[PDB]
């Protein structure tokens, strides 16, 4: 009795692609697995798919002359008698490097079950209820990623324009110590005979340095004010992406089992792209 | 126009005000006459042994020892001047600048960088610069001009059997112009010749009409030379004049003329040239692998949004995991210290040569029954050997990537390898076991010892050959791994069964990957298109890599490398350390080849804006402009007259975004009439065709397309002196806004699918226009001349006969029925490629038509189906009157059947290069086109190609694509 069909029973998936078995066995247990069809679409080929060490295995179930198995002394009477005898015994009695059981079958009723009410009348609500909720987060989403990087290249703008004003300070001051030590101790104290040279020639001149080296401290403050301001709102942004993201995984997932367990298996329609 | 701060070298400062198209010697010398009215100025001396130093807006202290620049040139950071005594070496202050400018970023910050790897880099690469100056050198003045002006040949010097029949008895006609008078007397002589003599058999003929060799033969209009022995019909020029039925032109020079144009140019080693115990083998060791993480500096995650983090990480060897991976614990969002030793199921001695940990900081949400929802936060890669060959040890710290938009894997192992240069990013804490030494990776002559220490007729030869034809994404189950790997000794009999026999081995195993060494080592030489499937990220071993470089070092010709020189350059950012034999191969090949530098200089230089490859490109471009002779002063003018096109551009679209075609129109007139504007615009060379030398523009004629970003028309005189017999404009479209990097792949496609059917019996003409990329979203498109629209010969002509009838009015008689035969080749080979590819949404707005009968597609945009990741086509009942020639059935006619046996014929012969086809998409992957993220992304391929059927079954799944395809609207 544990010999059931092989079309009903729940690891068996019938005609899936390879990149859709993927999508399935990524980041499970090792031991996970199911069967499908050969991807060359000639009936009674049967790749068995394991999850082993992070990686998939892909193993050939051969048919010969009514008999089954995985080499040539094929000594099985079907699939799913193949498939029990190595959930309770190891793989290792076919390749000693493939010590694994067949542990945690990929069922196809405990997931397809996550939609409810198989109607045409309910799951078509349900699905506009989802569609709509779906594409409007994608509205919110890539509306942020669009500010996000905007907002990254004004960042890096500003950063570097700081760097600028830190060289040019930095020749304003030691342009100033030549002031006096390069001249004003050995020209201006010699020469201090009553002359009108200090006020206008050495004062004059050095107070409008001072003037004009403030002056630059005071425009590198006042944009390093304005790149706090702006790295505080390029990390508000980055949470707020961090917490839509999430949701729009979700959406997704319970959204597209809605278009195939009502929509083209229930009733073939024509309607879907008419729904949406 | 500008008051300038002058500060003089004796502590007093001056208010001095110039105009601002002053050179530095006008500004310079006006100084020290407005000095002396001031109180030290007898401290000062003479003009001369002073120079200028300012601050620009890269934040560089930049001294002007080019005093011939003016003050508008400079980039200031802000107007101030400073006068110093010139320290350091003046003639190579001068190359800093122009390197500079060409590639986008200072010098100054190559030398403020403190990895080990990025100064040894340098230093180390300077020898392959030098050994290729002293070969363009050897064999003088001809090895010099053959460096600037090579050869443009075909691979092969057979002609197709199809070709050669277009030629009489194997003799061609060609016109040798002849300028003798001073007064520009254009002589002509028109000989006939056998398709494969040599151009010094060509000349010694026109001399003998005209009653070591003293002339060379130049193409008439486009500065392109026949200087080294081929047959004629060889040089791609003859070539594509005997498939077209016109005539070639060719004008007869003097060697003196053109050796007397190239200016010498030599090659000096930089400032950095000059400058500048107990060990145990990886395998005696005996542990594990374990590593511990610390905490993480900050992450951006609300408190009532998200429960909990975790670091997930994992040991990979290209894109395939060594272990299960293995998680930390979930701590609170507000506190990320996790203090923790992690443990790995791989042996010490067992890890390979390439092998990296892969991590990223995780959330967990959860909150709803059971079944957890995680989703990356940052993600970050590091190679657990740096380059000389060294296990990392001790403490770590690592900046964080964000995550790539579209990707919701946990970990992100084809991304770079590095911290993120930014530094207010999230940053995590490691820290590496110390086994008490330093621990090196061992040597190959240990590891043959290994090999010899872990180590007949059959007749399922059958296996092995029909694994060895299979598709490079075809599933390899696991009776033919181990079938494979125990019939490896045979496989050398099958060289290119060796990228399938690679994925056979066990890489966490070192008594395989011991084995597979030695087996490599005497491996026969394989084809350069088997051999750059071994260059993408499923490959990541340095010996298998070298093997590779070393198939393409002697059998890639210039040829096919300009042809796939877009994938070579993608394949770079895989490599794992800067200094490896691929960045050598294809930096000595570009120092030989100013073709095939100028692209090389383009793709590098476009993919300077993004930060994950920036410094790699960067000091590769630093190189290149370093030795690349006088040619660096050609990209300088190319760079600003792109430069100005960029800024005039974003005036229009953010200043001038809503207002009418003739006040913008009137503005543009405005911007380019400038005399600065038109010195840097005007006497150029064509970066779409170095040989294409732009000229004087045609301000009449340029204006602003209605196109979707508003590109921009521009034309050009072609100032040669025999302009007049080929073109004599150069028309350009400019865009701002576009990604051009799918246009540029399927046009190279379609340009390998057309050599593909031309080499098969069939003359199907595609028409693969020039398309560059030259930054972010922004490149150059050539026009084609003589060409409409279907949508422009629909109104101008007004119904579905109006395209059959426009075609009948512009070639009457004779010349109609060939019209007609090259209308239907042309929509058939735009009719297979298109749906291989993928591409859809063909309407009349984007499919034009010559005069002469000529079809082509324009503006591809999305190739792969990335919108669903049928609308039947609606001219489809306008070409089948044109096919038919008009009649009334035309679905019936001999001249729809004979249709259908072209595209059937077509459509069979790509599905037999289905492997050409695969690599070139996979070598893309990391390019970061959205289409094209994934090996996921490139099975649509295998779908439309009907790969897992056969040929009649699918032939049919064409015909039955097709068929759908037919009337509709
Ligand atoms: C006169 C004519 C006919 C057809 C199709 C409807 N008819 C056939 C074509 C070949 C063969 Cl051997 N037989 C048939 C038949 O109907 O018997 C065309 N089809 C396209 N397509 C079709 C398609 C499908 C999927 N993705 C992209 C695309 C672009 N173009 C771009 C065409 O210019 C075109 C032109």
């Amino acid at each position: 009795n544990n010999n059931m069909s092989l079309q009903d029973a729940e690891w068996y998936w019938g005609d899936i692609s390879r990149e859709e078995v993927n999508e399935k066995l990524r980041d499970t247990a090792d031991g996970t697995f199911l069967v499908r069809d050969a991807s060359t679409k000639m009936h009674g080929d049967y790749t068995l798919t394991l999850r082993k060490g992070g990686n998939n295995k892909l193993i050939k179930i051969f048919h010969r002359d009514g008999k089954y198995g995985f080499s040539d002394p094929l000594t099985f009477s079907s699939v799913v008698e193949l498939i029990n005898h190595y959930r309770n015994e190891s793989l290792a009695q076919y390749n000693p490097k493939l010590d694994v059981k067949l542990l945690y079958p990929v069922s196809k009723y405990q997931q397809d079950q996550v939609v409810k009410e198989d109607n045409i009348e309910a799951v078509g609500k349900k699905l506009h209820e989802y569609n709509t909720q779906f594409q409007e987060k994608s509205r919110e989403y890539d509306r942020l990623y669009e500010e996000y990087t905007r907002t990254s290249q004004e960042i890096q703008m500003k950063r570097t324009a700081i760097e600028a004003f830190n060289e040019t300070i930095k020749i304003f001051e030691e342009q100033c110590q030549t002031q006096e030590r390069y001249s004003k101790e050995y020209i201006e104290k010699f020469k201090r005979e009553g002359n009108e040279k200090e006020i206008q020639r050495i004062m004059h001149n050095y107070d409008k340095l001072k003037s004009r080296i403030s002056e630059i401290i005071d425009s590198r403050r006042r944009l390093e004010e304005d790149l706090k301001k702006q790295a505080a709102e390029y990390r508000e942004i980055d949470k707020r992406m961090n917490s839509i993201k999430p949701d729009l995984i979700q959406l997704r997932k319970t959204r597209d089992q809605y278009l195939m367990w009502l929509t083209q298996k229930g009733v073939r329609q024509k309607k879907l792209n008419e729904w949406l | 126009r500008i008051l300038v701060e002058c500060l003089l070298p004796n502590g007093m400062i001056v208010t001095l005000e110039c105009l601002r198209e002053a050179t530095l010697i006008t500004i310079k010398h006006e100084l020290f006459k407005e000095a002396r009215k001031y109180p030290l100025h007898q401290l000062l001396q003479d003009e001369s042994s002073y120079i200028f130093v300012s601050v620009t807006q890269e934040a560089e202290r930049e001294e002007f020892f080019d005093e011939t620049r003016r003050l508008c040139d400079l980039r200031l950071f802000q107007p101030f001047l400073k006068v110093i005594e010139p320290v350091g070496n003046r003639e190579e202050k001068i190359l800093n600048r122009e390197i500079g400018f060409a590639i986008g970023m200072p010098v100054c910050e190559f030398d403020m960088v403190k990895d080990p790897e990025v100064q040894d880099f340098r230093r180390n690469i300077l020898n392959v610069c030098k050994e290729a100056v002293d070969l363009r050198d050897l064999n003088s003045p001809h090895s010099r001009a053959m460096y600037v002006y090579p050869p443009n040949v075909e691979s092969s010097p057979e002609l197709p059997k199809h070709i050669y029949n277009k030629l009489d008895k194997g003799q061609i006609i060609v016109v040798i112009w002849v300028i003798v008078s001073p007064n520009n007397d254009k002589q002509k002589y028109t000989l006939k010749i056998n398709h494969d003599c040599v151009p010094e058999q060509v000349i010694a003929e026109a001399i003998r009409k005209k009653t070591q060799g003293k002339y060379i033969l130049k193409v008439c209009g486009c500065d392109e030379y026949f200087l080294e022995k081929y047959p004629l019909s060889q040089y791609k020029y003859i070539r594509s004049c005997i498939m077209l039925g016109r005539m070639p032109n060719l004008m007869l020079m003097a060697k003196e003329s053109l050796y007397s144009q190239l200016p010498m140019d030599c090659f000096t080693m930089p400032s950095y040239s000059r400058r500048i115990t107990s060990t145990k083998s990886l395998w005696v060791i005996n542990s594990a692998l374990r590593i511990k993480i610390l905490c993480a500096t900050y992450v951006n995650v609300n408190i009532r949004d998200i429960d909990k983090i975790y670091v997930r990480t994992g040991i990979y060897h290209g894109g395939e995991p060594l272990c299960d991976n293995v998680n930390t614990q979930r701590v609170p969002c507000s506190n990320p210290r996790w203090n923790e030793w992690l443990n790995y199921d791989i042996y010490i001695p067992d890890l390979p040569r390439a092998a990296r940990l892969c991590l990223s900081i995780c959330s967990v949400k959860g909150r709803k029954g059971a079944k957890e929802e995680h989703c990356p936060l940052a993600w970050g890669n590091i190679n657990l050997f740096d380059y000389t060959d060294t296990l990392v040890s001790g403490k770590m710290a690592l900046n964080l990537w964000p995550v790539p938009h579209g990707l919701e894997d946990l970990l992100n192992p084809i991304g770079v390898t590095g911290s993120n240069p930014n530094k207010e990013t999230p940053c995590l804490e490691l820290e590496f076991d110390w086994f008490s030494s330093v621990v090196k990776f061992p040597d190959m002559s240990v590891i043959e010892e290994h090999a010899n220490w872990s180590v007949l007729r059959e007749n399922d030869k059958e296996q092995l050959k029909a694994i060895s034809t299979r598709d490079p994404l075809s599933e390899i189950t696991e009776q033919e791994k181990d079938f494979l790997w125990s019939h490896r000794h045979y496989c050398v009999t099958i060289p290119e069964i060796l990228p399938k026999l690679l994925l056979s081995v066990k890489w966490n195993s070192r008594d395989e990957v011991a084995q597979m060494y030695c087996l490599v080592k005497d491996w026969p030489p394989i084809k350069p298109e088997q051999a750059m499937e071994l260059l993408d990220c499923n490959y990541p071993d340095p010996m298998v890599r070298g093997f590779a470089v070393r198939c393409l070092e002697k059998y890639l010709t210039d040829d096919k490398l300009s042809q796939y020189l877009i994938q070579l350059v993608q394949v770079l950012k895989y490599e794992q350390y800067l200094d490896n034999l691929l960045v050598r191969f294809l930096l000595k090949k570009a120092l030989t080849n100013q073709r095939i530098g100028h692209f090389f200089f383009w793709h590098l230089k476009s993919e300077m804006h993004n930060k994950t490859v920036s410094q790699r490109f960067g000091l590769l471009l630093e190189s290149y402009c370093r030795a690349c002779g006088m040619y660096l002063k050609h990209l300088n003018r190319q760079v600003e007259a792109m430069e100005k096109l960029i800024n005039l551009t974003d005036i229009l679209k953010q200043e001038k975004k809503d207002e009418t075609q003739k006040v913008q129109m009137k503005f543009l007139v405005e911007q380019m009439r400038r005399p600065d504007f038109m010195d840097a615009l005007q006497g150029f060379l064509s970066p779409l065709n170095p040989a294409h030398q732009l000229g004087n523009l045609r301000l009449e004629e340029c204006r602003i397309m209605s196109s979707a970003k508003r590109p921009l028309w521009l034309n050009w005189e072609n100032p040669d002196i025999m302009s007049e017999l080929l073109f004599q404009n150069n028309e350009i479209i400019f865009k701002n806004g576009d990604d051009l990097r799918q246009d540029m792949l399927t046009l190279q496609i379609i340009r390998i699918m057309e050599n593909i059917w031309q080499n098969q019996g069939l003359d199907l003409r595609m028409l693969p226009y020039g398309c560059l990329s030259i930054g972010d979203c922004v490149g150059l498109i050539e026009v084609v001349r003589n060409s409409h629209t279907i949508m422009q010969i629909q109104c101008k002509g007004g119904n579905s006969h109006t395209l059959h009838q426009w075609l009948k009015d512009k070639n009457k008689g004779e010349i109609y029925d060939a019209a007609i035969d090259l209308f239907t080749r042309s929509c058939a080979g735009y009719c297979v490629a298109t749906f291989i590819l993928g591409i859809g949404d063909r309407h009349n707005s984007n499919i034009m038509v010559k005069d002469d009968g000529q079809l082509f597609h324009i503006d591809f945009g999305h190739f792969l189906d990335h919108k669903k990741k049928r609308v039947p086509f609606v001219l489809t009942q306008d070409f089948l009157i044109v096919i038919s020639k008009g009649a009334q059935e035309c679905t019936k006619t001999r001249e729809f059947e004979r249709f259908q046996e072209m595209c059937y014929k077509a459509y069979l012969a790509i599905r037999q290069h289905a492997n050409l086809f695969i690599n070139l998409f996979s070598m893309m992957l990391g390019s970061g086109m959205p289409e094209l993220q994934s090996f996921d992304d490139i099975a649509y391929i295998r779908k439309t190609l009907a790969l897992d059927k056969t040929e009649q079954e699918a032939l049919e799944y064409f015909m039955k694509q097709m068929n759908d395809a037919r009337h509709g609207g």
